[PDB]
C-alpha cells in the first residue's frame, strides 16, 4: 500500500506526470436532427412576404 | 397553402445564406436584392491579406 520513492527527494510526490490523448471515432444509430435558423429582423419589420 | 409554405420556408434559407455570405450588409441587401436593387459597392471595405 506505500512503495516509497528513494531515488527521488521526496517519498509522498506523484513523481510522474502523464499527458493522454485520445481520439474516437463512433459509428452510432443516433438520429443527430437538423440545425435550426437564425431569424431575420427584416422579414415580420417590412412584411416582405406580405 | 403548404405551396407558398414549402416555397416561404425555402425562399426564407435563401435570404439567411445572403446575410452571413455578405457580411456588413446584414438586414439592409435581403430587403435590396427581393425588390431587384444593389448597393453602392465601394463603401465597404476588405481584406488583403491573413497570415
Amino acid at each position: 500500500a506505500d512503495l516509497p520513492q528513494y531515488p527521488f527527494a521526496d517519498q509522498q510526490a506523484e513523481v510522474c506526470t502523464y499527458v493522454v490523448q485520445s481520439t474516437a471515432v463512433m459509428p452510432t444509430p443516433m438520429i443527430f436532427g437538423p440545425s435550426p435558423v437564425e431569424q431575420l429582423a427584416v422579414i415580420e419589420t417590412e412584411d416582405l412576404f406580405e | 397553402d403548404f405551396y407558398n409554405a414549402q416555397k416561404m420556408d425555402e425562399l426564407t434559407r435563401v435570404m439567411r445564406k445572403i446575410c452571413d455570405d455578405n457580411p456588413e450588409y446584414g438586414e439592409e441587401m435581403v430587403l435590396r436584392w427581393a425588390h431587384g436593387l444593389s448597393v453602392d459597392p465601394g463603401r465597404v471595405p476588405f481584406l488583403l491579406a491573413e497570415k
